């Protein structure tokens, strides 16, 4: 489905909005290239 | 047969 | 199952 | 959650508790997509086999929640059901295929640092992140261990948990279980030749499957903590409800652009 737009999920208050990472969040990014 | 087969909803 | 209080507004 | 940690504070603001009124327990997870809709896996709410059916009017949601049984009165917030919607052809009898529901709020919830709604994915975020290889992060209140000695400690955690685990191929997780695996589901978990683990267990249904798009850096609930043989066995992997492929159910039944 061809579906973004209006509402802001995902975005998450102590963090993204904050930019701060999580503490494993990184493992997922990585995965993305395949590492650690 | 989930159950049979041993499946186990979470 | 430990659970604490809640409002028994809640529970009724 | 099985080989999982503590999730910190307003990490999964999205995470939603399934309470029963009548003995007060724990049913379930569920996960917040708006401020009145609540997406679960539907054997919460409708398994037989167990006698197990639940009318709007019995269970609570509580949205807000770091820890599992504490009553977080300045964080959470207890929500009632209006109406309890189930996937008309989920099927719990033979191969738990389409376990999805929604449960529409009584009253919409106010989002703050700890409440706020995940992403449904579309086509590309579908296509281009699920992928084998490709880990997710899964959380839950759910069992800790498979078994455990009784009475011997806590076999559910004191704060919700976090566990992140890729993306198996269709064929292996097809050639690990004997049971009817349909395009409505996916397998999650490390290979035995791995070296890590992790799964879901009981009680962390519902619970949301998701990624994070390193290009909008957002996150999007690809699937629903469903079923599985045992919890956290070797070559045997954990299935989630793909959502992606129940979108269109999901439109049907928001029906957003309406009354």
């Amino acid at each position: 489905t061809f579906g973004s737009g209006e509402a802001d999920c995902g975005l998450r208050p102590l963090f993204e909005k904050k930019s701060l990472e999580d503490k494993t969040e990184r493992e997922l990014l990585e995965s993305y290239i395949d590492g650690r | 047969d989930f159950l049979a087969e041993g499946g186990g909803v979470r | 199952g430990d659970f604490e209080e809640i409002p028994e507004e809640y529970l009724q | 959650i099985v080989e999982g940690s503590d999730a910190e504070i307003g990490m999964s603001p999205w995470q939603v508790m399934l309470f029963r009124k009548s003995p007060q327990e724990l049913l379930c997870g569920a996960s917040l997509i708006s401020d009145r809709w609540v997406l679960t896996a539907a054997h919460c709410l409708l398994y037989p086999p167990w006698d197990k059916n639940f009318t709007e009017n019995d269970l609570l949601v509580r949205i807000g929640k770091h820890s599992r049984t504490r009553y977080e009165r300045n964080i959470e917030k207890i929500s009632m059901l209006e109406k309890i919607y189930i996937h008309p052809r989920y099927n719990w009898r033979e191969n738990l295929d389409r376990d999805i529901a929604l449960m529409k709020l009584k009253k919409p919830v106010a989002f703050s640092d700890y409440i706020h709604p995940v992403c449904l994915p579309d086509r590309e975020t579908a296509a281009s992140l699920l992928q084998a290889g490709y880990k997710g992060r899964v959380t839950g209140w759910g069992n800790l261990k498979e078994t455990w000695t009784a009475n011997v400690g806590k076999g559910q955690p004191s704060v919700l948990q976090v566990v992140n685990l890729p993306i198996v191929e269709r064929p292996v997780c097809k050639d690990s279980t004997r049971i009817r695996i349909t395009d409505n589901m996916f397998c999650a978990g490390y290979k035995p030749d791995e070296g890590k683990r992790g799964d879901a267990c009981e009680g962390d249904s519902g619970g949301p499957f998701v990624m994070k798009s390193p290009f909008n850096n957002r996150w999007y609930q690809m699937g629903i903590v469903s079923w599985g043989e045992g919890c956290d066995r070797d070559g045997k992997y954990g299935f989630y409800t793909h959502v992606f492929r129940l979108k269109k159910w999901i439109q049907k039944v928001i029906d957003q652009f309406g009354e």
